[PDB]
C-alpha cells in the first residue's frame, strides 16, 4: 500500500461540502487529492482533500468545488498525493486558485516543478535572527511600531477600518522598488478588491506582461467553498517558500485575510463530528492556525517579510481567533474604530501597537526615545482627557495645558494621506522619511513648534509640508481678515 | 456605579449559561446523528 | 526511543492529532496513562499515549510525533510504562522536548505525572529568592518553594520578568557553593522557534545556559506535546529538589496548555464545561502546580519555585483558566498596560500584586528596609489619590514616594546590594534635594562610581560600592547595624552632598539647544543602566 497511485473508491456519502469515500484497498493517507472521475454532467471537475480516516476503508474528505450533482457510489480516483501547486519564475505575473491553474485566461504557463502545498515548517535550527527596520513611509508604524525585515507584520482591525487601504500603501511603497519577489495571497475577500489590485500592479509594471513580472497572486475568495479558503493560504505560502529556499531571494508575502482561513475551518468543523469550542470555533483553532503561522518565516536560506491582515469580529478583540494571532507575530499593527471616525487616518491606535526590535540595541537611540516619549505623552493626554470632561480645559495647569497642546498636535500629526487613498481624500499621498519623521517628533516633543497652529499638522507629511500647511492656513485667514474689514 | 455592576454581573452570568448552552446543543445533535450499527459478537455463545 | 513489549491493536481512526485503535486478535490489554509505539514504517516509531480504554476494546490515542506518518490500519505496540525523560546534571544548557528528545540549535529518568510532597514532607518558605527588581523583591516577595503567577496582557513583559529573575541568578551560583545556587528550567508552550532561539541566545550571552535548562514544545507541534511541557519541567526540576537543591521553573504559559488540554479532551468526545474546557482543567493545572514545595529539613530541604505565567484579555481577570491559577498560586503579579505605556517598566501593579508568603520570604536587611517603605508607599498612593485635579503638597511622605516610584524603574535585574543601598538612601531622605528627574542619574553615580574617591574625599575604611563582596556581609548583618550603619550613612551623606554640589548644580544651569539634548539622553541612558 506504498504507492496509492490511481487507487479506486466510491462516494459513500454527501453532507454539505464534506464527503465520505470508501475505498477497498484501503483509505490513502490523509491530505491526499482525489479526483472524481464519474461524468455528473458537472460544469466544473470535482477535486476532495482527505482529512480524516473513519476506518481502516473509510476517509472523510472535503471538496474544493461546488458538490452539486454528485451522487452516492461515485468513482473517485487518487492523484497519487498532496494537491501540488506549479512553483518557480515561470509563475511571475501570474494569477492561480487553491488548486494551482491559472485562471487569468493568458495561456499555458510552462511550469518546471510542482510542490506539495502541505509541508513540514522549519525546525529551531533553521532559524535565522535577521533585525533590520523596515521604512515603509508612513509616519505612525515608521515610529511607534517600526517594521523588521524577514518578520511577521499584522494589521488588526474591523470591518471597514482601513487594513485594505494600508496593504496597497505598503505594496505601493515596498513592493515597486523591491529587491526580490512578491506573493499575494487573496483569502475569502472580494472579488472586486482583486481585481483593483491586478489593474494597479499592471498600471506601476510590477506585473509586465510583455516584459518580466516581479510578483504572483493566488486567489481563493468568499464566492468559493470553504475547502479552498482553506488551503489557497496553503498554496501561497509554498510558492514563497519556493522563492525562498530554492532561489534564495528575499520574497514578500501578503496575505488579506488570514481570519478567512480560520473561519472556513471553523465552517467544515461542524460537519466533521468535531465538538464546538468557547465562540463557536473549531477546538483546533491553536494548532491550525500555529502550523500554518510557523512556515511563514525567515530560514538561514532566505527571508519572508509577511505582512497579514487579520479582522476583528465586531470590533472584540479579545474573541480567540484575532487573539491566538498576536503571539505569532513581530509587528502589530491595532487600528481603532473611533480614532477613524475623528478623521485620522490610517486609524492606528499607537497604545495598542507593539514592535519587538522597539529596543535601543535593533534602532537608533534618538528612535527609541522619541518613540517612548510619544507614547508616554499620548498617555498621559488620555489620562488628563477624563478631567477636562469633568472640569474643563480652563480648570487644568499651565503644566498640564502645554502636554494637552502638544498631545492633540501628535495626534493630529500621525495622520498621513496615503498616495492609494487619493480617491477616498482627494489630495496627494505623501512619503515620509525615516529620518525626517523622527526629527520632526523629536522637534513638536520639546516645543519647537508650540506657535504653529493645531490644524498644521493634519494629514500633511513631514515637518515641511506642516510649514508650507501653516502658511497656507495663515493667508487664508489674512485674506479673510481683509474681508472683514472692509466689511 | 452600583447598577452598572449589577447589569455586568448579571450579563456575564447570562453570556456565560448561554455559550454553555450552545455548546451542550451542539454536543447534543452530534450525539443523536449517531447511529448504533449491527453488534458482530456470538449471540448463541450466552 | 521507547521499547516496546508486545502489539495490543491496530490504528482505525486519525482526527488531527487524535487517533483511535482497536484490540488485537485475543484483545491484549494496555495499562492507561501509558507510551505506546505506531509503526508508521519498517525502522520508524510514532509515540502516542493512552488517554482512553473505551468498553468496547477500542483505545483513545494522543498523537506525540510524526503524525504525518500515522495512517489507518497500521500496527501498534505498547510499552506498558509511564512517561519517563532524561534528568540530571547532564541536561543543563540544553533545548529538551517535553519527551526527552534534545532539539539541535543553531544522569537518571524522572516519571512525568508523580504525586507532590504530602503535608508532614514540607516546611514554611522562609528562604528568599530575588528576581532582581527592588519592586517585586520589596512588595512581592518571591521564597524558594512558592508559586508566585505573573499575570499580565499581551505586550507586558511577563516574559522578560521571568527572564531576568532566571539571569540575575548567575552572579549568585559563581560566588556561592553549588549548595545553594539555583537551577533554572524554562518552559515554552505552544511558542514561535524563533522565540526559544531568542531566548536561548539571550541566555547565553549571559552565561546562565550553564545553571539553565529550556523545555520547549513550539506551535506546529502536536496539542499533546504541548499538553505535557509543564509536567516534563517539573519532572526536571524534582530531580534537584529530591536532592537538597533548589529549582525554578518558569510556564510561559499555562494560558496555552490549557487551550491544548481543551482541544484533546474535545476531540476524545469528553463532556465540555465552562468555555469548552473540560472538567480536569482545574485538576490538571492544580496537580501541576502543587508539585512546587519547599521540603522539610529531614528531605534534604530542596524546593521548587514555580513561576506560572498568564495572559489576560482586556484585563479580565474572570476567565475560567485565570481564575483557576490564581486560587492555586500563592499570590499573584499583575502587569498593568496602562503603567507599561506611561514608562513604569517593570510595569507592576503594586495595588492589584499580593503576596500570601509575605514577610517571611526577605532577607533581614530587605524585609527591614519593606517595612517601612510598603506604609510610605501606601500614604503616597492615598494622598495622590486625593489630588488630582489639584496642586500636590510636597511633604515627607510624597517627598519620599516619588523617588521610590522613580526607583523601580530599571530594565536589567539589580544586585542585592545596589537595590538595597539605593532603597536605604531612598528611605532615609538623602535624595529630598534630588529632582525626581536626576534620581536615575543619581543611583548610576551611587552604584558605578564613587564621588568621594573623585574628588579625594571618602573617609570610610572598608564601605564603598565598588566592594561587591560587602553583599553577603550586609545580607548577614542589617543596614541598621553598628558594624555597618555607621559608615553607610556616612558614605551616603557624602555622596549626596558632592552629588549636589557639583552635578545637579550644573544640571539646573542648562540653556542651550545641544546641552538639554545631551542632558535628556544621558538620563534615558541611566533610567535603562541601572
Ligand atoms: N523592564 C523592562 N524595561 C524595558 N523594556 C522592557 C522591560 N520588560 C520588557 N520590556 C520590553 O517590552 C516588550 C515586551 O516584553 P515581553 O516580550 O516580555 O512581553 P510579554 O509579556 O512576554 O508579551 P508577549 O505576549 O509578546 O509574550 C519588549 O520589547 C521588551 O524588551
Ligand atoms: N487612508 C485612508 N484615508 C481615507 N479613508 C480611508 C483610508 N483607509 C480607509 N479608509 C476608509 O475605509 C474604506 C476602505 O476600507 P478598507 O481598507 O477596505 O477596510 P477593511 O478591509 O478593514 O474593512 C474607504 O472607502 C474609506 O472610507
Ligand atoms: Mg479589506
Ligand atoms: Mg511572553
Amino acid at each position: 500500500v506504498a504507492d496509492h497511485k490511481g487507487r479506486v473508491g466510491h462516494v459513500s456519502q454527501v453532507i454539505g461540502a464534506v464527503v465520505d469515500v470508501h475505498f477497498a484497498d484501503g483509505v490513502p493517507p490523509v491530505l491526499t487529492a482525489l479526483d472524481v472521475v464519474d461524468k455528473l454532467g458537472r460544469d466544473e471537475p470535482l477535486t476532495l482533500e482527505i482529512v480524516q480516516h473513519l476506518d481502516a476503508h473509510t476517509g472523510r474528505c472535503i471538496a474544493m468545488q461546488t458538490t452539486d450533482l454528485l451522487k452516492l457510489k461515485a468513482k473517485v480516483v487518487s492523484t497519487g498525493g498532496n494537491i501540488s501547486v506549479p512553483v518557480g519564475r515561470e509563475t511571475l505575473g501570474r494569477i492561480f486558485n487553491v488548486l494551482g491553474d491559472a485562471i487569468d485566461q493568458r495561456g499555458p504557463v510552462g511550469e518546471k516543478l510542482r510542490m506539495p502545498i502541505h509541508a513540514v515548517a522549519p525546525k529551531l535550527a533553521d532559524q535565522a535572527a535577521e533585525d533590520a527596520v523596515l521604512t515603509t513611509g508612513i509616519k505612525v508604524i515608521d515610529l511607534i511600531l517600526p517594521y523588521c525585515k524577514g518578520g511577521k507584520i499584522g494589521l488588526f482591525g474591523g470591518a471597514g477600518v482601513g487594513k485594505t487601504v494600508i496593504i496597497m500603501e505598503l505594496i505601493n511603497n515596498v513592493a515597486k522598488g523591491h529587491g526580490g519577489f512578491s506573493v499575494f495571497a487573496g483569502v475569502g475577500e472580494r472579488t472586486r478588491e482583486g481585481t483593483d489590485l491586478y489593474l494597479e500592479m499592471m498600471q506601476s509594471k510590477v506585473i509586465d506582461l510583455k516584459g518580466e513580472s516581479k510578483c504572483v497572486l493566488v486567489y481563493g475568495q468568499m464566492n468559493e467553498p470553504p475547502g479552498a479558503r482553506a488551503r489557497v493560504a496553503q498554496s501561497a505560502l509554498t510558492m514563497a517558500e519556493y522563492f525562498r529556499d530554492v532561489e534564495g531571494q528575499d520574497v514578500l508575502l501578503f496575505i488579506d485575510n488570514i481570519f478567512r482561513f480560520t473561519q472556513a475551518n471553523s465552517e467544515v468543523s461542524a460537519l466533521l463530528g468535531r465538538i464546538p469550542a468557547a465562540v463557536g470555533y473549531q477546538p483546533t483553532l491553536a494548532e491550525d492556525l500555529g502550523q500554518l503561522q510557523e512556515r511563514i518565516t525567515s530560514t538561514t536560506k532566505g527571508s519572508i517579510t509577511s505582512v497579514q491582515a487579520v479582522y476583528v469580529p465586531a470590533d472584540d478583540i479579545t474573541d480567540p481567533a484575532p487573539a491566538t494571532t498576536f503571539s505569532h507575530l513581530d509587528a502589530t499593527t491595532v487600528l481603532d474604530r473611533a480614532v477613524a471616525e475623528s478623521g485620522i487616518y490610517p486609524a492606528v491606535n499607537p497604545l495598542e501597537c507593539a514592535s519587538r526590535i522597539m529596543d535601543p540595541d535593533v534602532i537608533s537611540v534618538d528612535h527609541y526615545n522619541v518613540a517612548q516619549d510619544v507614547v508616554q505623552m499620548l498617555t498621559k493626554y488620555r489620562e488628563l482627557q477624563d478631567i477636562i470632561a469633568v472640569l474643563g480645559i480652563d480648570e487644568l495647569s499651565e503644566e498640564d495645558k502645554l502636554i494637552v497642546d502638544r498631545a492633540r498636535k501628535l495626534v493630529k500629526f500621525l495622520s498621513q494621506p496615503f498616495q492609494v487613498a487619493e480617491v477616498f481624500t482627494g489630495m496627494t499621498g505623501h512619503y515620509v522619511q525615516l529620518d525626517d519623521t523622527i526629527d520632526s517628533f523629536s522637534g513638536l516633543l520639546m516645543g519647537t513648534y508650540d506657535q504653529v497652529p493645531e490644524m498644521a499638522f493634519y494629514m500633511v507629511g513631514g515637518i515641511n509640508s506642516v510649514l508650507e500647511k501653516a502658511k497656507k492656513m495663515a493667508e487664508e485667514a489674512a485674506e479673510l481678515e481683509k474681508m472683514r474689514r472692509a466689511r | 456605579q452600583q447598577r452598572t455592576s449589577s447589569l455586568y454581573n448579571k450579563t456575564r452570568q447570562f453570556g456565560i449559561t448561554a455559550a454553555l448552552i450552545e455548546i451542550l446543543s451542539a454536543m447534543s445533535s452530534l450525539e443523536g446523528n449517531a447511529m448504533k450499527g449491527v453488534r458482530r459478537n456470538k449471540f448463541w455463545e450466552g | 526511543f521507547f521499547k516496546t513489549t508486545e502489539m495490543i491493536g491496530y490504528v482505525h481512526s486519525i482526527d488531527g492529532t487524535i487517533a483511535t485503535l482497536i484490540p488485537a486478535p485475543g484483545n491484549p490489554g494496555v495499562a492507561y496513562n501509558t507510551i505506546i509505539q505506531i509503526q508508521v514504517s519498517p525502522t520508524t516509531f510514532a509515540a502516542g499515549l493512552v488517554f482512553n480504554l473505551e468498553k468496547d476494546g477500542r483505545i483513545g490515542i494522543i498523537l506525540m510525533d510524526n503524525i504525518t506518518e500515522v495512517q489507518s490500519g497500521q500496527k501498534v505496540m505498547a510499552t506498558g510504562q509511564l512517561l519517563h525523560i532524561p534528568v540530571g546534571a547532564g541536561v543543563l544548557g540544553k533545548v529538551v522536548n517535553p519527551l526527552g528528545h534534545e532539539v539541535p540549535v543553531g544522569s537518571t529518568l524522572g516519571k512525568v505525572d508523580t504525586g507532590a510532597p504530602n503535608i508532614v514532607s514540607r516546611s514554611p518558605v522562609n528562604y528568599n529568592l530575588l528576581t532582581g527588581f527592588k519592586a517585586v523583591d520589596t512588595m512581592i516577595p518571591i521564597g524558594r518553594g512558592q508559586r508566585e503567577l505573573i499575570v499580565g496582557d499581551r505586550q507586558t513583559g511577563k516574559t522578560s520578568i521571568a527572564v531576568s529573575t532566571i539571569i540575575n541568578q548567575v552572579r549568585i551560583n559563581q560566588q556561592i557553593l553549588s549548595k545553594n545556587a539555583v537551577i533554572s528550567i524554562y518552559v515554552s508552550i505552544g511558542q514561535r522557534c524563533s522565540n526559544v532561539a531568542r531566548i536561548h541566545r539571550l541566555l547565553q550571552s549571559y552565561g546562565a545556559l550553564r545553571y539553565t535548562t529550556v523545555m520547549a514544545a513550539t506551535a506546529a507541534e502536536p496539542a499533546g506535546l504541548q499538553y505535557l511541557a509543564p509536567y516534563a519541567g517539573v519532572t526536571m526540576g524534582e530531580y534537584f529538589m529530591n536532592r537538597g537543591r533548589h529549582c525554578l521553573c518558569v510556564y510561559d504559559d499555562l494560558s496555552k496548555q490549557a487551550v491544548a488540554y481543551r482541544q484533546i479532551s474535545l476531540l476524545l468526545r469528553r463532556p465540555p464545561g465552562r468555555e469548552a474546557y473540560p472538567g480536569d482543567v482545574f485538576y490538571l493545572h492544580s496537580r501541576l502546580l502543587e508539585r512546587a514545595a519547599m521540603l522539610s529539613p529531614g528531605k534534604g530541604g530542596g524546593s521548587v519555585t514555580a513561576l506560572p505565567i498568564v495572559e489576560t484579555l482586556s484585563n479580565d481577570v474572570t476567565a475560567y483558566i485565570v481564575t483557576n491559577v490564581i486560587s492555586i498560586t500563592d499570590g499573584q503579579i499583575y502587569l498593568d498596560t496602562k503603567l507599561f505605556t506611561g514608562g513604569q517598566r517593570p510595569a507592576v501593579n503594586i495595588g492589584l500584586s499580593v503576596s500570601r508568603v509575605g514577610s517571611s520570604a526577605q532577607n533581614a536587611a530587605m524585609k527591614g528596609v519593606a517595612g517601612k517603605l510598603k506604609g510610605i508607599l501606601a500614604e503616597y498612593r492615598k494622598l495622590a489619590a486625593d489630588s488630582v485635579g489639584g496642586q500636590q503638597v510636597q511633604t515627607i511622605p510624597m517627598i519620599r514616594g516619588a523617588r521610590f516610584v522613580a526607583l523601580f524603574n530599571q530594565k536589567q535585574p539589580s544586585y542585592f546590594m545596589n537595590a538595597i543601598v539605593s532603597l536605604y538612601a531612598c528611605l532615609n531622605g538623602y535624595l529630598d534635594d534630588v529632582k525626581v528627574q536626576y534620581v536615575k542619574f543619581y543611583e548610576y553615580l551611587l552604584v558605578h562610581r564613587d564621588l568621594g574617591i573623585m574628588y579625594g574625599t571618602a573617609k570610610n575604611k572598608f564601605f564603598y560600592m565598588y566592594v561587591q563582596e560587602l553583599n553577603y556581609l550586609i545580607r548577614f548583618f542589617t543596614l541598621n547595624s553598628p558594624i555597618l550603619h555607621g559608615e553607610l550613612e556616612e558614605m551616603l551623606k557624602q555622596h549626596t552632598h558632592l552629588f549636589l554640589q557639583h552635578y545637579q548644580s550644573k544640571m539646573n544651569a542648562i540653556k542651550s539647544e545641544k546641552d538639554v539634548k545631551a542632558l535628556k539622553n544621558l538620563l534615558y541612558s541611566c533610567k535603562r543602566a541601572v
